[PDB]
RNA sequence: GCGAAGAACCUUACCUGGUCUUGACAUCCACGGAAGUUUUCAGAGAUGAGAAUGUGCCUUCGGGAACCGUGAGACAGGUG
RNA sequence: CGGUCCGGCCGGGAACUCAAAGGAGACUGCCAGUGAUAAACUGGAGGAAGGUGGGGAUGACGUCAAGUCAUCAUGGCCCUUACGACCAGGGCUACACACGUGCUACAAUGGCGCAUACAAAGAGAAGCGACCUCGCGAGAGCAAGCGGACCUCAUAAAGUGCGUCGUAGUCCGGAUUGGAGUCUGCAACUCGACUCCAUGAAGUCGGAAUCGCUAGUAAUCGUGGAUCAGAAUGCCACGGUG
RNA sequence: ACUAUGGUUUUUAUU
């Protein structure tokens, strides 16, 4: 048994699958730690798992690719409530209400003509 | 641009061999300043600048719909509102309108 | 070997091309690299759109170009030669290296 | 005319303890550059234990007590609108307005070192005098003087 | 001490304290103080009696502030036995700039119609 | 932030001084030279001359194209 | 799933990325309220998303005797020793003040030294341009690779980290007077772009008044191309943080 | 109803 979800954040895309087992993180085939460690909050790769209460229950591993370091994990707290909507029938509802199974489309879209960043017109003045 | 004007379309490209191929040698170092002395050359320092408005100094490429030098499509040598009136016949091949 | 090149801006038309040099081939059991279309060539445009005076309002116009290889080990006088000779099939260019 | 947009929220942030503490990031933030604001969070409130140490119970008691909103003014036109009407604000602005409604030195003489600012504007709003007087203290009188319509 | 000319403050870094005075260079001066030893970063401590005047023959060299001012005036000065184009605008609203005359040029004109 | 995405001349209007008038873009008839190479004098240059010199492509041997020159009418020309 | 320079290296296959794209899903349908137990409009449910979701696509009749015969098209009218055609030099860039269209600064979460990361999106065989030398540099010579998702332009900037200014209309700010160069071009005086080094004013958010904006938006920092001796802050294409 | 007040624009192709 393996519980699967993925995650998609500014050119960022996530995969992950978690299984009932000691609790360890690994990513990318290599160590968490060898490049993971310095984030100033670390909240979208915990607050999920943290709402499940979970500690050290589940073992998980992540592959990502595309855009920053910071979307990079912002792409993977999708992954990391798709993966664990599974664990508990009980549980669905309370990711929903804490803000994380829903998504957004906020980031920018396809280029208006001429609009220089899609948003705004031409400014003017006087009569 | 005046029909007048295309026999002088025609008129400014008839020097290519009577003054811009016999001294194409000598235009690529007639203004060197890596030479010997002030002066070497002056019977023959005049002859690729002697004839006048006929020269690849005046040559331009030019809308061939309108003979205007200035403000025309290079990919088809014409004005945007002849491209706008062949895109309403449906007229140039693999041209579509979209935006992606 | 023997190499082609297909070209076209249609992409019904570029298949039409494909036809003739692939399913002649699939249908005498020659030897094929399979349906590989490849990536496509696309360039855009941006034309003003009044004939008259206004220089802000203009519109989008995209040209598209499909390129195929198809690839031949088996070649025949029905496809290397034939290619060629194509007349019921117009706006494709096909050019071809011993 | 017919908006009706649901309402904006912070969650307290479990390195600070306290949604009082987690808008530090946005209060005295410029330019976009939340990290460069993020680098001075919390050890602010050290700095200003630096110049009044009475701990976190104690740390906001006179610093938003002294300059939170209470009242809400300007007209409604009904005829002969020539007056003022005041009304008490809702519980909802009871930690706001204090740390954003004025700029009027900040960015014409700058407001002294940025690391050090915080522990300042936390101790200012507890020195109550001079700058951020007059734009607080005038609702206290207009709303005594000009109160005879609602 | 001494640093330039006969400015009595003891103030200011090397380089701020030496430049934009006597037309000495705002960035020639980034490549001089070695001679004094005298270092771009960290304060001075070990500076000798009288070692500042190494600084006299590395500035000039070049000309200094009445020879400059004198290179500057001297600009229209060497053909004066006859008429130039340099003369009538140096006494006209008129820069010699090659630009649009009717616009931006109320620097060159100054107060008044 | 004009019609008009770029200035010595140019796309170009305007002005003065040169030059032409059925002109010249171009079509029918007429009609001599190959295009060119070397080279000097006048004029602001367009043009206008002075001294050498090539004879290609085409070639029913009649006669054509390239590039130039010059004449007649039907005309037109137009940066209105 | 298999083999193995133990490596997508290679048989071969798309986990999920990327590029191709195409489909599902939303109907007040469904549970309730309010109403004219009609439509609406708000909560509940299933949903990633709900009541044109937000953005595209666009512009029915019709006026200002709007501008326009310089985008065309056209009837009438006009010039014809010329308003046509051909040439040389001027001029249109002339300048005593008036206003839009912008642009840069009006510093100190500003400025900079040193070390570091991720976006997209375009150009390309008289072209796209690396290397190398000469020089303070513009540049002058020498010149590889590239024929396009394959190879030059080319280590996105802020943010991330380690340090440094000296409180001063500021190492700020840029109009300018000087010195010395690079190169094109019939020629850069009138009427030029770029390069190095002396000099430095006005400027501290602005008056009637007119202004964009309901959130990836205020703020801030980044990438090319058309034109092509020289030339824009406009145009079209694009992102990071908020 | 919901502040008591604010004057002038030549005759004119003419549809």
């Amino acid at each position: 048994n393996q519980y699967y979800g993925t995650g998609r954040r500014k050119s960022s895309a996530a995969r992950v699958f978690i299984k009932p087992g000691n609790g360890k993180i690994v990513i990318n085939q290599r160590s968490l730690e060898q490049y993971f460690g310095r984030e100033t909050a670390r909240m979208v790769v915990r607050q999920p798992l943290e709402l499940v209460d979970m500690v050290e229950k589940l073992d998980l591993y992540i592959t990502v690719k595309g855009g920053g370091i910071s979307g990079q994990a912002g792409a993977i707290r999708h992954g990391i409530t798709r993966a664990l909507m599974e664990y508990d029938e009980s549980l669905r509802s309370e990711l929903r209400k804490a803000g994380f199974v829903t998504r957004d489309a906020r980031q920018v879209e396809r280029k208006k003509v001429g609009l220089r960043k899609a948003r705004r017109r031409p400014q003017f003045s006087k009569r | 641009a005046k029909q007048s004007m295309k026999a002088r379309e025609v008129k400014r490209v008839a020097l290519a061999d009577k003054y811009f191929a016999k001294r194409a040698e000598l235009k690529a170092i007639i203004s060197d300043v890596n030479a010997s002395d002030e002066d070497r050359w002056n019977a023959v320092l005049k002859l690729q600048t002697l004839p006048r408005d006929s020269s690849p100094s005046r040559q331009r490429n030019r809308c061939r719909q309108t003979g205007r030098p200035h403000g025309f499509l290079r990919k088809f040598g014409l004005s945007r509102i002849k491209v706008r009136e062949a895109a309403m016949r449906g007229e140039i091949p693999g041209l579509k309108k979209a935006s992606w | 070997r023997i190499r082609i090149r297909l070209k076209a801006f249609d992409h019904r038309l570029i298949d039409q091309a494909t036809a003739e040099i692939v399913e002649t081939a699939k249908r005498t059991g020659a030897q094929v690299r399979g349906p590989i279309p490849l990536p496509t060539r696309k360039e855009r445009f941006t034309v003003l759109i009044s004939p008259h005076v206004n220089k802000d309002a203009r519109d989008q116009y995209e040209i598209r170009t499909h390129l195929r290889l198809v690839d031949i080990v088996e070649p025949t006088e029905k496809t290397v030669d034939a290619l060629m000779r194509l007349d019921l099939a117009a706006g494709v260019d096909v050019q071809i290296s011993l | 005319r017919r908006r009706v947009i649901g309402q904006r929220k912070i969650l307290p942030d479990p390195k600070f303890g306290s949604e009082l503490l987690a808008k530090f990031v946005n209060i005295l933030m410029v330019d976009g550059k939340k990290s460069t604001a993020e680098s001075i969070v919390y050890s602010a409130l050290e700095t200003l234990a630096q110049r009044s140490g009475k701990s976190e119970l104690e740390a906001f008691e006179v610093a938003l007590e002294n300059v939170r909103p209470t009242v809400e003014v300007k007209s409604r036109r009904v005829g002969g609108s020539t007056y003022q009407v005041p009304v008490e604000v809702r519980p909802v602005r009871r930690n706001a307005l204090a740390m954003r409604w004025i700029v009027e030195a900040a960015r014409k003489r700058g407001d002294k070192s940025m690391a050090l600012r915080l522990a300042n504007e936390l101790s200012d709003a507890a020195e109550n005098k001079g700058t951020a007087v007059k734009k607080r203290e005038d609702v206290h009188r207009m709303a005594e003087a000009n109160k005879a319509f609602a | 001490a001494r640093i330039a000319g006969i400015n009595i403050p003891d103030h200011k870094h090397a380089v701020i304290a030496l430049t934009s005075i006597y037309g000495v260079g705002k960035t020639r001066s980034k490549a001089i103080l070695a001679a004094a030893g005298i270092a771009e970063d960290v304060k001075i401590s070990e500076l000798s009696e009288g070692q500042i005047d190494t600084l006299r023959d590395e500035v000039a060299k070049f000309v200094v502030e009445g020879d400059l001012r004198r290179e500057i005036s001297m600009s229209i000065k060497r053909l004066m036995d006859l008429g130039c184009y340099r003369g009538l605008r140096h006494r006209r609203g008129l820069p010699v700039r090659g630009q649009r005359t009717k616009t931006n040029a109320r620097t060159r004109k100054g107060p008044r119609k």
